[PDB]
């Protein structure tokens, strides 16, 4: 995260760390039930970079605060049972449908530091996914286009689709939204390397619940003027999400 | 990274 | 069910230090 600040203890209890058993931080992820994690497909599979992670290559770490300490009595580390990538994920061109589900080997237990985020309903999505409304991104990724000691947080405004489109050469899909301040705004912030797969969440003003609207997906550099971070559009892919849990867990 | 339990 | 209600904030009626910035934008 660039230009963010340290998270408060238990501020983002659905925040998950995708950890490679070299033992390294792959990406964030989010807890949506006691057995299901949501992340970016590219965190697992990106053939251009020769990245194709399997169930047995990874570990999921939940309830974490610190990036590197093993937080004895606080975090829980699970083994994956199965990985599901969106059948139409487009890794060949624009990371369209950049989403995967990981089903844990065993249901995790909730605690002050571990709690699932909600998935939006069409109507939550309809009223919140508006240009200028702010969401929150979290992660342990780079601080600069080094690495934080604790979880970072940044609040960012959703930007109008045209503005998104006109900032890049990549073709933008209905499955993506972009967020960030405009050069004029004199407020910065962005996700950065290592933040991928983390949650873009918003707090509903109707029921005071936190909803995960986006997934950290792609961008070009970190916190560049006139550029914006791009996120997977969770609601547009919710059908696929339900389909898998239902058809399998 | 501080090492993690081996049981994991 | 209990999704998105944080044990240390919502469940205790405490606010995190920047959540008003979100609500204020809506
Ligand atoms: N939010 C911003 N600004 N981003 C920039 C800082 C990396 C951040 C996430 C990061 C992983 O942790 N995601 C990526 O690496 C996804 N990805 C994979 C390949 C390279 C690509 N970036 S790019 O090459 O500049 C432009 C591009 C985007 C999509 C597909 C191919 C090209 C990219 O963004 C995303
Ligand atoms: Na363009
Ligand atoms: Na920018």
């Amino acid at each position: 995260i660039v230009e963010g600040s340290d998270a408060e203890i238990g501020m983002s209890p659905w925040q998950v760390m995708l950890f490679r058993k070299p033992q390294e931080l792959l990406c964030g992820a989010s807890l949506i039930s006691d057995r299901w994690v949501l992340t970016a497909a590219h965190c697992l599979l990106y053939p251009p970079w020769d990245k194709n992670f399997t169930e047995n290559d990874l570990l999921v770490r939940i309830g974490k605060h610190s990036r590197t300490r093993y937080e004895r009595n606080i975090e829980k580390i699970s083994m994956l049972e199965k990985i599901y990538i969106h059948p139409r994920y487009n890794w060949r061109e624009n990371l369209d449908r950049d989403i995967a589900l990981m089903k844990l080997k065993k249901p995790v237990a909730f605690s002050d530091y571990i709690h699932p985020v909600c998935l939006p309903d069409r109507e939550t999505a309809a009223s919140l996914l508006q240009a200028g409304y702010k969401g929150r991104v979290t992660g342990w990724g780079n601080l600069k286009e080094g690495q934080p000691s604790v979880l970072q947080v940044v609040n960012l405004p959703i930007v109008e689709r045209p503005v998104c489109k006109d900032s890049t050469r990549i073709r933008i899909t209905d499955n993506m939204f972009c967020a960030g301040y405009k050069p004029d705004e004199g407020k910065r912030g962005d996700a950065c390397e290592g933040d991928s797969g983390g949650p873009f969440v918003m707090k509903s003003p109707f029921n005071n619940r936190w909803y995960q609207m986006g997934i950290v997906s792609w961008g070009e550099g970190c916190d560049r003027d006139g550029k914006y971070g791009f996120y997977t559009h969770v609601f547009r892919l919710k059908k696929w999400i339900q389909k898998v849990i239902d058809q399998f867990g | 990274f501080e090492e993690i339990p081996e049981e994991y | 069910a209990d999704c998105g209600l944080r044990p240390l904030f919502e469940k205790k009626s405490l606010e995190d230090k920047t959540e008003r910035e979100l609500l204020e934008s809506y």
